[PDB]
């Protein structure tokens, strides 16, 4: 009594807000098996972390 | 970023390791011979040293960069009271391992995660091997990896304290050492060798070859000799100083027999539960290295 | 090269009172705004007064 008013009024919800100005890094979860965050560092050669 | 000859960074008076007493400061060497034994009746026979296991295990991330060297020193040696350490950062170390890495070992006793500015570093080359053995040693106290903390002693007293007309049999009688003393003794010792730059010995077992490991196992048997006597006062079962008519002997019970707790209680140094499979764990993975 | 769709049941059985078909009742059936289940609910409702 809930599934089609929340796979169709809200589920093209996040698929526009999917590409915003300030989201960007991905989030993905369709693999559970296989999934890491990939992250960077901020580092400078004269002793920075 | 210093380099080696062959020679090894053991062949430099950068780091030399030197026990203060007598008034000046010697070498192991003079030390060594002060050191005067006879014997109980309990064989001490050499059992086999089983190899240690190849799973190295994981640096977990760690932002920041931890002392290595530090604990390697405060654990063995580690004079004050030192708390539970089965748990911590303690390797590191296997980070070191891989062919390409970024991250670096200074002197001092420091682990980088990247060279920075002004810091002198062993060779990134011979480091390697140094790991691939040591780095073994951050599994000390997972359960089915642990060594054990009762044969391995018996290998120990065959070397501080062994006449090698005994050890060429493998077998040997009980000893009970007795060299003269000072004030505080013991402790001292502990103070003492605490500081002593022990990465400066351990890479060079590792790397140096048959012509300069034959020559290096010659001057150095005694260095080894030396952070092999302290932390064998950490085990045995007495240390009673008998008393001439002005002079004083430090007595020690069972030198290569292992008991399970300190002598010293407030005369000596002494271990912990979570150090008697650590000091099990580096003694057993040292020996064959050496040996 | 394949292009994915949808099926039927009223297509796979066809029995005697099990499912209903005929092409009076399929083509009145291929007409409706795609039915939830609370559309349906107010159906058997409005069909009560």
């Amino acid at each position: 009594n809930i599934a089609v008013a929340h796979t169709d009024h809200l589920s093209v919800v996040y698929a526009t807000m999917s590409n915003f100005m300030l989201n960007f890094t991905n989030n993905f979860s369709g693999n559970h098996a296989t999934f890491k965050p990939d992250q960077y560092v901020i580092t400078s050669p004269e002793g920075s972390y | 970023m210093l380099q080696q000859p062959t020679g090894g960074y053991t062949t430099l008076e950068q780091f030399a390791f030197t026990i203060r007493n007598d008034g000046t400061n010697a070498t192991p060497t003079q030390f060594l011979q002060l050191l005067s034994y006879e014997a109980t009746e309990n064989e001490l026979v050499k059992k086999t040293i089983p190899t240690p296991e190849t799973h190295l295990p994981s640096a977990r991330n760690v932002p920041g960069n931890v002392y290595i060297e530090d604990a390697i020193t405060q654990a063995l040696f580690g004079i004050s009271a030192q708390n539970v350490n089965a748990h911590g950062y303690f390797s590191r170390l296997s980070a070191l391992a891989l062919p390409n890495t970024s991250a670096r070992l200074g002197l001092d006793g420091v682990i980088y995660n990247s060279e920075t500015i002004n810091i002198p570093f062993y060779d990134p080359a011979a480091v390697a091997n140094f790991a691939a053995t040591y780095a073994k040693l951050g599994n000390a106290s997972t359960p089915r990896y642990r060594a054990d903390m009762i044969d391995i002693y018996a290998h120990v007293g065959l070397e501080l304290a062994g006449t090698d007309a005994e050890r060429a049999a493998g077998v040997m009688p009980v000893k009970r050492a007795k060299f003269d003393s000072w004030e505080g003794s013991l402790i001292s010792l502990s103070r003492d060798v605490v500081n002593w730059k022990i990465l400066a010995f351990l890479i060079d077992l590792c790397s140096l070859e048959g012509e300069a490991l034959r020559a290096f196992k010659t001057r150095n048997r005694d260095v080894f000799r030396m952070m092999l006597f302290i932390m064998s006062t950490a085990v045995a079962a007495n240390v009673v100083n008998r008393k001439v008519t002005k002079r004083v002997d430090r007595v020690l019970e069972y030198i290569g027999v292992n008991s399970m707790r300190t002598a010293g209680r407030t005369a000596t140094i002494t271990y912990d539960l979570s150090r008697h499979e650590f000091a099990a764990k580096f003694l057993q993975l040292t020996f064959t290295r050496w040996n | 090269r394949y292009h994915e769709s949808v099926l039927e049941i009223a297509d796979i059985f066809d029995q005697a009172d099990f499912i209903q078909t005929s092409d009076a009742v399929r083509q009145l059936r291929a007409l409706m705004p795609t039915l939830s289940t609370s559309q349906i609910r107010h159906a058997i409702e409005r069909i009560a007064q």
